């Protein structure tokens, strides 16, 4: 008795997603939010050329975001918790069988 | 004896194959290095796809003397030493290179550089020498929007890049297509004005809103005693403006039929440092069966860059070079009314490090030339006079904030060689930069209008 709207979904993404903003919007939003280059370069394009993220390296030096001095998101006030010893987190890769992403309206 | 370019860094359109070894870093440790704080990892990135004016426009935006710069910067010294590729076995990127040639094709081009619509239009406001300092505060001020003279005291333009840099180092027309591109701006420049008895802050301030002094530092280093060129003698100063003169076309209208300087025998250059060893390598150019570079120093610690000392040394120039202290000149000898030689001294360093000389030990060397290539100074007391009431420090030079760049009158600001703090194009450019933002400011609350604080 479920509507699964997935394939009525992707059929409309397949009849093609579609864009609306000519590059001199684009820049302007992404501005209004910091977007940059990095962002662009570094971040976004493997995402879409790789299906995956950027790994990199060495610590995390610049300041915190309250301390800094240029625009920084609500996002990066927000860390991500982990568990340590009352609990093991999982393998997302060798155990994605187990996870699940299912939403419900 | 003649002028191709020397430099190894000059690239063809083959300057694609290193573009593409560029890593285009993220933070680029390479722009944090450059003094104008240039996007390289953009810029190289452009020339990676093919898109030279992009890169160009990259380049120009930071530095007015884009150009100039590629071909000269002491990158290793600079944007290229903290270049990351350097770890590997290819080594740094000659991001002076790429920046040549994304320039040069701009140049070729012919593209003119437009202003920006608008801003407190501009009160009179002068400059003083139309070297790299001047030329860039005058360029960005113009982007600002305001009228401005530059006011020269030689026929010629562009300052040392034009008057001393050698040819095979900095083609002239680069300098020229600069200065074009400033022009396009609506920036004036007069050439025969000069900071003296002519003009001074005071006659300035007899309506001038800001003045900017760009001069350099015209005169040269002293033990030479009256010396003339016909017996020999020569300080840079005298020396490389005479082969530049000779060798750049645009320089002067007039030819120089007497032609390049002869120079013939032995050739004793003194000096460490980049004029040292231009003049080494511009001396051959004049016909020199010898050149020998004197260091009162220590071979260690040269002062150019390594690049730079290569040219002179493929050259076959020689060093005599040893101890950190002074193979110090003591005494030049002419006879026959023409020097036959420089008397020195050895000098050695002790545990203090400071120099000694010892005057037991005596060289006699033989040589028909003797060029000194000490260095540059300010010493022109009417110059000094044009000045006041402005500030000099005991260096006896004028007086600066760091930050602003401005002295200790408000109406005026310095930057360049005459500041002695820095001795390079893109310090001078940077300098000019700075001061910009500055002068912007001043004026603008002249107008009663604010600035920011973020200055853009
Ligand atoms: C031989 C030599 C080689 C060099 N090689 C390099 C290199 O390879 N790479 C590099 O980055 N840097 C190099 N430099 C340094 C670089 O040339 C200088 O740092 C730069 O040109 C300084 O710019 P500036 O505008 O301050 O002064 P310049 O000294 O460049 O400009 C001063 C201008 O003021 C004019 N002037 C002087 N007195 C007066 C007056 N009283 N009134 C009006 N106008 C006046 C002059 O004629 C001139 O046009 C070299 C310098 C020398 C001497
Ligand atoms: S972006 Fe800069 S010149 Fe290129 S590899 Fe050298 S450090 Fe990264
Ligand atoms: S202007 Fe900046 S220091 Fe000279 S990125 Fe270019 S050659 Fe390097």
């Amino acid at each position: 008795n479920t509507t699964h709207l997935d394939e009525l979904v992707k059929t409309a993404s397949l009849k093609g997603e579609p864009s609306d903003m000519d590059k001199a919007e684009l820049r302007r939003r992404q501005q209004a939010f910091g977007l940059t280059m990095e962002d662009m370069e570094l971040i976004l394009h493997p995402m879409v050329e790789d299906g995956k993220e950027a790994i990199g390296s060495m610590g995390d030096d610049s300041p915190i975001a309250v301390l800094s001095d240029k625009y920084r998101g609500l996002h990066h006030f927000f860390r991500q918790n982990f568990s340590q010893v009352t609990n093991p987190p999982i393998d997302s890769l060798r155990e994605r069988r187990v996870m699940s992403l299912k939403t419900r309206l | 004896q003649d002028f191709a370019e020397i430099y190894a860094r000059f690239s063809d359109e083959r300057a694609n194959e290193q573009a593409n070894r560029c890593s285009q870093c993220g933070v680029p440790f390479c722009q944090v290095h450059c003094p104008v704080s240039n996007n390289i990892p953009d810029w190289l990135k452009l020339t990676s796809e093919g898109r030279l004016e992009e890169a160009y426009e990259v380049s120009q935006a930071t530095n007015n003397f884009p150009e100039i710069c590629g071909r000269i910067c002491p990158q290793d010294r600079l944007c290229e030493g903290n270049c990351v590729i350097e770890q590997s076995t290819h080594g740094a990127v000659t991001i002076g290179s790429v920046e040549k040639y994304i320039n040069d094709t701009a140049w070729d081009q012919g593209w003119v550089k437009p202003r920006t619509p608008s801003r407190e239009l501009g009160l009179s406001v002068g400059v003083i020498g139309a070297g790299p300092a001047g030329l860039a505060a005058a360029e960005e001020l113009r982007a600002k929007g305001y009228e401005v003279h530059v006011y020269d005291r030689y026929d010629r333009m562009g300052g040392l890049l034009v008057y001393g840099i050698p040819g095979f180092k900095l083609e002239k027309s680069v300098v020229e297509r600069r200065v074009k591109l400033l022009a396009d701006a609506g920036v004036i420049y007069h050439p025969n004005f000069e900071v003296g008895r002519d003009a001074s802050l005071p006659e300035l301030r007899r309506k001038h809103v800001a003045v900017l002094v760009a001069t350099g530092v015209y005169k040269a280093r002293d033990i030479k005693a009256p010396g003339s060129g016909l017996g020999n003698i020569v300080a840079a100063l005298d020396y490389l403006t005479t082969s530049n003169k000779v060798s750049l076309g645009d320089t002067v209208e007039a030819y120089e039929n007497g032609s390049l300087n002869a120079a013939g025998k032995h050739v004793v250059v003194l000096g460490g440092g980049d004029t040292a060893m231009d003049c080494v390598r511009t001396a051959i150019r004049q016909g020199a069966t010898s050149v020998k570079c004197l260091y009162r120093r220590d071979r260690k610690n040269m002062p150019g860059s390594q690049r730079e000392v290569a040219h002179a040394e493929e050259e076959g120039v020689e060093f005599i070079w040893q101890a950190a202290p002074e193979g110090f000149t003591g005494d030049t000898v002419v006879t026959g009314v023409r020097a036959v030689r420089i008397h020195l001294g050895v000098a050695d360093a002790t545990g203090r490090q400071t120099p000694q000389v010892i005057e037991g030990s005596e060289f006699t060397v033989q040589a028909d030339l003797v060029i000194k290539a000490l260095g540059f100074e300010p010493e022109d007391l009417p110059n000094a006079f044009d000045e006041p009431e402005l500030k000099v420090t005991r260096w006896g030079t004028l007086l600066v904030d760091h930050r602003t760049k401005m002295t200790n009158m408000d109406g005026v600001f310095a930057a360049g060689d005459i500041v002695r703090g820095a001795s390079l194009v893109v310090w001078a450019i940077r300098d000019g930069r700075d001061a910009a933002e500055g002068i912007h400011a001043y004026a603008k609350a002249k107008a009663e209008a604010p600035v920011a604080v973020a200055a853009e």
